[PDB]
């Protein structure tokens, strides 16, 4: 049930966001685009100076008053092909470097840590106060600087698969939006889209992203989603802790299948007045495809000694999930300590480094990063025998893989239904069925996967906002409107791109959504969509 | 008749040889002959089945149907094709062993060495 004191919390909560969200950008923009800056900052350092930023900015708001806040979702920066899970600690610098040494040059963004131009970055990060959630991920291009121009601009824009991708995410973002908002008045809704007095469906949700992501020749990640946020259940870890009641619309490998062929999520629900609402959209480029195939994730593990394949990143993940339904009483008094600490963080996803005390730091100094490892490595050996006793679980490193359909069906499993992956950590992703129509597990599927030599990796774009539909009485001006918390004209302000695709008028749901577009431009008779604003820094 | 004094006629000693043939041995144990069209064309009647040729069945309840070969199992003296399998309603799908001696072969993979395999059974490819 909303209230004047929660929809405070969430605003607080995206302005936080949304000033993170502005300093990483104008960061980036220093180190790579305006080039000022005489060292040039790598993908961890960004992240631990925003995870700082987001905690010195947090500390001066709502101090006691509430039991517990912080960071939600851990400064993650994605390039091209990986679709998630990546923010590493500052200590694994040369790890890195040691475990791809001899590899390939295609992860070389994500190995070095420094970005180069074409570069798809995604920035995700969230702010949680109270366990009220706002989650913000923006995709931005790195460009390279022209010379001869006065004023520092790209020398052209975005072209081909990413600038497909980049386009289909951000105009889904929007008539998504836009659409979410016609639900507080349901007689706006266009009449092709749906009825007059027919609500907002997951199914109609589902079939507006189709056809924007079948417009772009792209495809939907399986990690995307719609759905409801409630107190301390935003979905922080969807693919590992599992929830009782779900409302809200997936994609999936078989709503792929599904999709060709013509605590469960279901696309039967009505998008009702006074709730907070996330979008997250992951758009994998297909141009690189030259036939029919299927989107699915392939996991990063620690280990080089798994295979002998040139293109495959060994990276560890740096963010860990706490269980608290799992209580072992560990043997060493570090990791009895470091599980005093990371009970006190919460049920949000943590970094090792978000544990230190010297963390924040008030004074960027170079004692305070050499104490921040010191106590980093101390943390790693205590954080061994934790997980080894399965107390936390990491979240995983995905990176989006293209399988094509006809090595799938010439494919054969003995097993069919039964096969499942006994060794895995996780319950949850260990017995899943991607294919429930042909009988192919996700360990039959991986092994299909691995043995194509036609199965290669995508870049894939993010959007991710959330929104409040606030009612007659919770809004201001007594009408109902859509309050987007994070995200908009301001921060998520996209790239130089062009795209050689577009929505084909001849369609009666591009039609409705370039009605919704029409009636978003329209501020007073149309769709009401009021903006959380950045908070000033300098 | 054989003439020769080096050559066996005993069974026991024929059935061990067959059974405990090592993998090079098995791959000239597991020919198969060419189609009508494929025999006029080089000239040659059977070759040692290899993994990427296309088959026809020509024996068995499967008689009729055609695909690439899809593994040739040497240690049960079998070879899988491809589109030639049995499902079950879990979804599971197994592939048939068939014995390359009732199958034909239809088209053949070429390469350098199997260019020169026929060519010395006294083939005249193009």
């Amino acid at each position: 049930i909303l209230q004047e004191s929660v929809l405070n919390k969430y605003r607080t909560a995206g302005q936080i966001a949304q000033t993170a969200l502005k300093y990483v950008t104008s960061l980036i923009n220093d180190s790579y685009h305006s080039k000022t800056t005489q060292r040039q900052l790598t993908v961890p350092e960004l992240c631990l100076l925003t995870d700082s930023f987001i905690l010195t900015r947090l500390e001066q708001y709502y101090k006691n008053k509430v039991n517990e806040r912080g960071i939600a979702i851990p400064t993650t920066i994605d390039i091209d092909q990986i679709s998630g899970g990546w923010c590493p600690e500052i200590d694994d610098t040369q790890n890195l470097l040691n475990w791809n040494k001899g590899k390939d040059s295609t992860f070389a963004s994500s190995v070095t840590g420094t970005l180069r131009p074409g570069d798809l970055v995604k920035i995700t990060l969230g702010v949680h106060i109270d366990g009220y959630t706002s989650e913000v991920s923006h995709t931005m291009v790195i460009y390279p600087v022209d010379e001869t121009k006065p004023i520092l601009q790209p020398t052209g824009p975005l072209l081909g698969g990413k600038a497909d991708a980049v386009a289909a995410a951000h105009i889904a973002m929007e008539t998504v939006v836009a659409l979410l908002a016609c639900a507080l008045t349901p007689e706006k809704l266009p009449a092709s889209l749906g009825g007059t007095s027919s609500g907002i469906t997951g199914q109609l949700i589902r079939t507006i992203v189709d056809t924007i992501a079948r417009s772009y020749n792209c495809g939907v990640v399986p990690g995307s989603r719609v759905r409801r946020i409630r107190r301390f259940l935003a979905g922080q870890n969807e693919g590992i802790v599992a929830e009782r009641e779900y409302k809200g619309v997936v994609w999936t490998e078989s709503h792929q299948e599904a999709d060709l062929l013509s605590a469960i999520p279901s696309d039967d629900f009505v998008v009702q007045s006074g709730e907070v609402y996330l979008i997250d959209l992951k758009m994998a480029s297909l141009e690189h495809c030259t036939k029919k195939g299927l989107v699915t994730l392939e996991t990063v593990d620690s280990y080089t000694g798994k295979s002998h394949k040139a293109g495959e990143l060994i990276a560890r993940p740096g963010a860990y999930v706490r269980d608290f339904a799992q209580t072992h009483i560990l043997k060493l008094k570090t990791s009895r300590q470091l599980l005093t600490k990371i009970d006190k963080q919460g049920v949000y996803p943590f970094k090792l480094s978000h544990l230190s005390s010297n963390f924040p730091f008030v004074h960027e100094n170079e004692e305070e990063l050499q104490s921040l490892k010191k106590d980093l490595k101390s943390f790693r050996l205590g954080m061994s025998e934790i997980s080894n006793n399965y107390l936390c679980v990491e979240s995983p490193i995905q990176i989006a893989r293209w399988v094509p359909w006809d090595h799938i069906l010439k494919a054969t499993n003995p097993n069919g239904n039964l096969s499942y992956d006994a060794t895995s950590t996780l319950t949850l992703p260990g017995h899943e069925l991607p294919l429930p129509k042909l009988g192919v597990s996700a360990i039959k599927l991986k092994s299909l996967m691995n043995s194509t030599k036609e199965s290669i990796s995508l870049p894939v774009a993010r959007e991710c906002n959330t929104i409040v539909l606030c009612d007659s009485s919770v809004s201001t001006t007594d009408r109902p409107e859509l309050l987007r918390l994070t995200g908009g004209s301001k921060t998520c302000q996209p790239s130089w791109i062009h795209s050689q695709h577009e929505l084909n008028p001849q369609d009666s749901i591009v039609q409705g959504i370039f009605q919704l577009a029409t009636l978003a431009k329209d501020k007073r008779f149309g769709l009401l969509l009021k903006e959380t604003q950045p908070m000033k820094q300098k | 008749a054989k003439q020769s004094l080096d050559v066996s006629s005993d069974r026991r000693k024929a059935r061990k040889a067959y059974f405990t043939a090592p993998s090079s041995q098995r791959r000239v144990l597991l020919s198969a002959p060419l189609s009508k069209e494929l025999r006029a064309q080089y000239g040659i009647k059977a070759l040692p089945i290899r993994r990427d040729d296309e088959v026809l069945v020509v024996r068995g309840s499967k008689k009729g149907q055609e695909g690439k070969i899809s593994s040739v199992y040497r240690l049960k003296f079998a070879v899988q094709v491809d589109k030639v399998t049995k499902e079950k309603v879990n979804g599971a799908s197994v592939p048939i062993n068939l014995h390359p001696s009732k199958l034909v072969i239809t088209k053949l993979h070429l390469d350098k060495d199997r260019k020169a395999l026929i060519q010395r059974k006294g083939g005249k490819l193009e």
